[PDB]
């Protein structure tokens, strides 16, 4: 579709620039991805990462994708890796220094995007991302806030003080390492991080620090194409992340019931007591059903047809009180009998 | 967690959530590299029915096992009517990502809001456990007549002590296009023709 433009929404300035930047200058949708999501890995480093996960939705010649690169258990991980000698979770230990890491997998997950659909080269779009860290980027008051959090917890048990511990808000924040290592992406793609010098250095990190990641991680990291969530309502159709996402099945059924309820919602205004509690009478059973059924698709077989089926969303629906809060204690799993 | 949202001029579009999970993440960086490391690990279920970091419980479906991928809630959304995108959106905030994607839907296609007022209405939150607790940002917290009738159906209200997601979002209208960023973050949004 010839529409009058393209458009980016980022959550910064310099997202927001480069992609805009790619646009105009004839890159699609996803060359401009590719270019923000290296961006904001500097600018955003809270969040932004190349050291992290997470998942795409694409809508690309009118077909619907999804691309799962959310990070991976290391080999070495079991299930009581966190607990105690009381079989306690021990603080923190899920959160804070090498062990409470996941097999990164943005770096793959760009490339796979990018080798399948981009039209730029890919070298190219990594000049904005390294151009930020060589010269610098703005620091934000909310990020600071959030780097000021994140001192509180990591409390001088990790390195975290000697990279960004010169971030200010309002003052010019540069990273000339982190750019080499977005020189090095540029030239060799995931071969750097996960087989060349970037995976070398992460390792040795989980060397020093007690971590578990290895070489045998890194290479056999592989981010997954995977059929998209479609839920249809009103003649509109989501597409939404499927497993391991949970947000895939929570808004089909959140969607569905209240398309089932829409007797009680007739005249209800925005934000009102019985909107809101109606939407939390829908989000207990929602909840219970994800805290009990969901989690990695290939690892157990998740009820999903089930979970997803009109005749159980209208049952589902039918459990929704409009004018009292249900017992927490006999909200269950939906599939229990 | 961060989202971002592109459309190109072809009408294919981007809906991209990514994160180091905490803020920050591990709070490790890698030597000579310069990039921090995520602690995604807490989305597993540590223990059977203990909560993590978001107050979101499990048991063996998202247990902890070598190779396999932690249970989460982003939620990179596009909707499409007729084979066209029409919205492209997404949102941090951890177990609240999906909550939210369903107000900012709701606000959009039942009250029909514009696509600013529909992402900087207030948003809440409720998810089982912690019991009957309703939560709520600074950005626009539950006070007065609303708040005091929740209260009265027997509802806890917390301020969760961060703003309720981040949305990203653009919307099409035939071959118009507009962009709406959260004002709960920085976001800035652009239209390029
Ligand atoms: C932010 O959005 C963190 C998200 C969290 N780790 C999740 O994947 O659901």
């Amino acid at each position: 579709v010839t529409l009058d433009g393209g458009a980016v929404a980022a959550p910064d300035q310099y997202g927001a620039k480069v992609a805009a930047e790619i646009l105009k200058k004839g890159g699609n949708a996803v060359d401009a991805a590719v270019a923000t999501a290296f961006t904001l890995a500097v600018t955003y480093p809270e969040a932004g990462n190349i050291g992290g996960g997470g998942f795409m939705t694409l809508y690309v010649d009118g077909k619907p994708y999804f691309l799962d690169y959310r990070e991976i258990a290391p080999k070495a991980a079991t299930k009581t890796m966190y607990l105690n000698e009381k079989g306690e979770v021990i603080e923190n230990l899920s959160l804070v220094g090498a062990k409470a890491a996941g097999v990164p997998g943005t770096v793959m997950g760009l490339w796979e995007a990018h080798q399948r659909f981009g039209k730029l080269k890919w070298s190219e779009l990594l000049t904005p991302a390294i151009g930020y860290a060589q010269t610098g980027f703005k620091v934000a008051d909310q990020q600071y806030q959030y780097r000021q959090d994140a001192i509180a917890l990591f409390n001088g048990k990790t390195n975290f003080g000697d990279y960004f511990g010169t971030m200010k808000p309002g003052e010019v924040f540069k990273q000339p390492e982190l750019a080499k290592t977005l020189e090095r992406i540029a030239d060799k793609g995931p071969d750097d991080f996960y087989k060349g010098e970037t995976a070398k250095l992460l390792i040795a990190q989980m060397k020093q620090d007690g971590g578990l990641i290895t070489s045998d991680d890194l290479v056999d990291y592989q981010a997954k194409w995977r059929e998209p969530m479609r839920i249809d309502w009103q003649g509109n159709t989501l597409y939404t992340a499927p497993l391991p996402s949970s947000g895939g099945i929570a808004l089909a059924q959140l969607i569905g019931i209240k398309e089932q309820r829409a007797a009680d919602f007739k005249g209800v205004e925005l934000n009102s007591a019985k909107y809101i509690h109606l939407l939390s009478e829908i989000e207990k059973r929602v909840f219970a059903d994800r805290a009990d059924y969901l989690g990695d698709p290939q690892f157990s077989k998740v009820p999903v047809a089930q979970l997803t089926d009109p005749k159980y969303i209208a049952k589902r629906a039918g459990e929704v009180n409009p004018d009292a809060i249900s017992a927490t204690e006999k909200v269950r799993p939906g599939l229990e009998p | 967690t961060t989202h971002f949202s592109i459309v190109d001029k072809d009408g294919n579009a981007v809906s991209n959530t990514y994160t180091l999970n905490w803020d920050f993440g591990s709070g490790v960086v890698v030597k000579g590299a310069g990039f921090l490391l995520n602690d995604e690990m807490d989305d597993f279920s540590s223990k059977p029915g203990v909560a993590n970091a978001f107050g979101v419980v499990g048991s063996d479906a998202n247990a902890i096992e070598p190779g396999k991928r932690m249970l989460s809630s982003m939620s990179p959304s596009i909707v499409t009517r007729d084979g066209h995108v029409s919205l492209v959106l997404g949102t941090p905030g951890g177990s609240r990502i999906f909550t939210s994607i369903f107000q900012v839907l709701n606000n959009v296609y039942d009250f029909h809001l514009p696509l600013e007022k529909a992402v900087a209405a207030q948003r809440v939150h409720h998810q089982l456990l912690p019991k009957d607790t309703i939560y709520y940002d600074a950005y626009a917290p539950l006070t007065g007549k609303v708040a005091d009738e929740l209260k009265a159906m027997g509802y806890t209200l917390e301020d969760q002590g961060w703003n309720m997601g981040d949305i990203q979002a653009i919307r099409v209208n035939g071959k118009a296009l507009e962009t709406a960023s959260d004002p709960r973050g920085r976001g800035v949004g652009m239209v390029v023709k």
